[PDB]
């Protein structure tokens, strides 16, 4: 188990760690998060008490370095930093662990929720969507736009998700206009899976990362990408059986974790009704359909 | 975006544009079978592609063989229309290609957009005008060429005959829409109005009779009366 220590907490803030969250008071003796499970990526995220504008946060993997957080009073935010002095890191962390100034990552033993949400998400792929090569961790916030959003404006601060556009020359072979528009299998299997992602695991990783950024930051372009990657599969007549079964599991745990009160803004009625009730794959997502109908029947 | 009565004069400016109406592409008769079921029989159709400024009509005749062994024909017809309009645009010299294509039915937007991806600067637009272009097959010479076709064929017409020698394209389009609306509402009565005087004839190279300016005023008034008469019969007014 690993630890993300904090130099201090000078401003009141709600702190998230993966799907958990807690409140820290202004100048409270908080010095970080311990017992973080090794083997998964994680996200530590923030919403200031005095200004809920800009949710922001950091994706990281404790296997890739020793990271600590410090408040920057000039830029007005909690910043993730990497400590290259290993002995110093352990010494400060031990002092804090001994005085019980850290919260414990509160994982129930029965609980696979975080694994189920991040099964295909790897740090190396995150760092290609979020480009800041000098850091081993990745900053994301609520207002960051996507490359596709910027084509329709600072490129250094953008989310480089794979562009999906159903009415584009990439999606439609000349001479196969009706076929390719009504059955997106070409676009899914040849263009996206064989060509760009190389395999379904990378595709699902980006889909899962998009969802998590929509949920944890309210990032709109991430929500658009999540829905586009679902619709591309559901609108394809020919999808490998293992992908359909895995997608049903992926979406089930996403819909299970979504805050009930954020559904009006995180779920696109058109896409979900099309995917569950009209698409080629309308009968292939049994678990997702059942949780959607029992949890959000109004949307449908 | 959409095209309506606020921006109506835009149809007659100097930016090349085409209306596309797909109503008559897939045409069927419905009949009983020997076993008492119901079956369709397709008949020849046409795409109505019109330049409202010049009167040039590109009538692509859709022969029933294009439907042979195909499924979901009402859906296919929209994509066949878009395929043929795209092929027409590609066949025209650059300086004759339209800057806008206006579809009379919104279901044509996505098929035409997809077939025209290679032409990102041609705008594909709907319209809020309810245009009576379905009644094109009530123009005898258009119906005759469509029904006699034994293979796919494109035929070119000027749907304004020689009117633009004497009137503006705004007035010519208004006359055409009034005539087509009348033919749509009561075909027999409209043709009787147009043909009742045997001394006024249709030139070999025209679609409509050779009315003088004053006679066109009379005909237009008779057509408006027909439409109002039919509205009164319909709604008991
Ligand atoms: O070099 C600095 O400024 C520094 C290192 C740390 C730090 C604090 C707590 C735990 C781990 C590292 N704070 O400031
Ligand atoms: O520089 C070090 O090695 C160091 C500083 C601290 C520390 C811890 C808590 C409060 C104040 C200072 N621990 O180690």
């Amino acid at each position: 188990m690993n630890t993300v220590p904090f130099t201090s907490a000078p401003i009141e803030v709600t702190i998230g760690i993966d799907q958990y969250s807690f409140n820290v008071k202004e100048n409270q003796p908080f010095h970080g998060i311990k017992d973080i499970p090794i083997g998964h990526v994680h996200v530590i995220h923030f919403q200031h008490a005095d200004n809920s504008s800009m949710r922001y946060g950091y994706w990281f993997d404790c296997r890739m370095g020793n990271f600590y957080i410090q408040y920057d009073p000039k830029d007005g935010l909690y910043k993730m930093m990497e400590e290259r002095d290993g002995a110093k890191f352990e010494n400060i962390v031990h002092n804090f662990k001994e005085r019980q100034m850290m919260v414990s990552y509160p994982k129930i033993d029965e609980d696979d929720t975080w694994y189920n949400l991040t099964e295909f998400v790897q740090m190396d792929k995150i760092r290609k969507i979020v480009r800041k090569d000098e850091n081993q961790f990745s900053y994301v916030d609520s207002s960051m736009t996507t490359v596709q959003e910027n084509e329709l404006s600072d490129p250094a601060h953008s989310l480089n998700y794979t562009v999906i556009n159903f009415k584009s020359r990439e999606a439609i072979r000349p001479g196969h206009e009706m076929e390719d528009f009504l059955d997106k299998s070409y676009y899914l299997n040849t263009v996206m899976l064989q060509g760009i992602f190389k395999n379904s695991s990378n595709y699902f990783g980006e889909l899962q990362f998009a969802f998590l950024n929509a949920m944890f930051f309210g990032n709109y372009g991430s929500s658009l990408q999540w829905h586009a990657m679902i619709e591309l599969i559901c609108s394809s007549a020919t999808v490998p059986k293992h992908m359909l079964d895995k997608l049903d599991e992926i979406l089930y745990y996403q819909i299970k974790t979504l805050p009930e009160q954020y559904s009006d803004i995180l779920l696109n009625e058109r896409v979900w009704n099309i995917c569950l009730y009209s698409s080629f794959q309308k009968n292939s997502l049994h678990n997702t359909e059942k949780i959607m109908e029992n949890k959000y029947p109004e949307l449908l | 975006g959409a095209m309506n009565s606020s921006n109506y004069a835009e149809l007659f400016n100097n930016d090349i544009k085409l209306f596309v109406d797909d109503t008559n592409v897939y045409r069927v008769t419905v009949h009983k079978t020997f076993e008492g079921n119901v079956a369709t029989k397709a008949i020849n159709g046409c795409i109505f592609t019109l330049n409202p400024k010049t009167g040039h009509l590109f009538l692509k005749i859709i022969h029933t063989s294009v439907w042979a062994g195909q499924k979901r024909l009402s859906q296919l017809a929209k994509w066949k229309t878009a395929e043929e309009v795209s092929a027409l645009v590609r066949s025209l010299p650059k300086e004759e290609q339209p800057k806008q294509i206006i579809v009379t039915r919104k279901a044509m937007l996505d098929p035409l957009e997809v077939h025209m991806l290679d032409f990102p600067n041609i705008a594909i637009r709907p319209t809020e005008l309810r245009l009576p272009f379905s009644a094109a097959m009530s123009i005898d010479k258009l119906s005759d060429v469509v029904m006699k076709a034994t293979e796919p064929q494109m035929v070119l017409f000027n749907i304004y005959d020689d009117w633009l020698d004497r009137i503006s394209s705004y007035t010519a389009f208004s006359r055409l829409t009034l005539l087509l609306r009348a033919l749509k509402t009561n075909e027999e009565s409209a043709k009787m109005i147009l043909l009742s005087d045997p001394t006024i004839t249709i030139k070999s190279y025209h679609l409509w009779p050779s009315f003088t300016d004053e006679q066109w005023i009379t005909i237009e008034s008779q057509m408006r009366d027909l439409i109002l008469t039919e509205y009164g019969r319909k709604y008991n007014v």
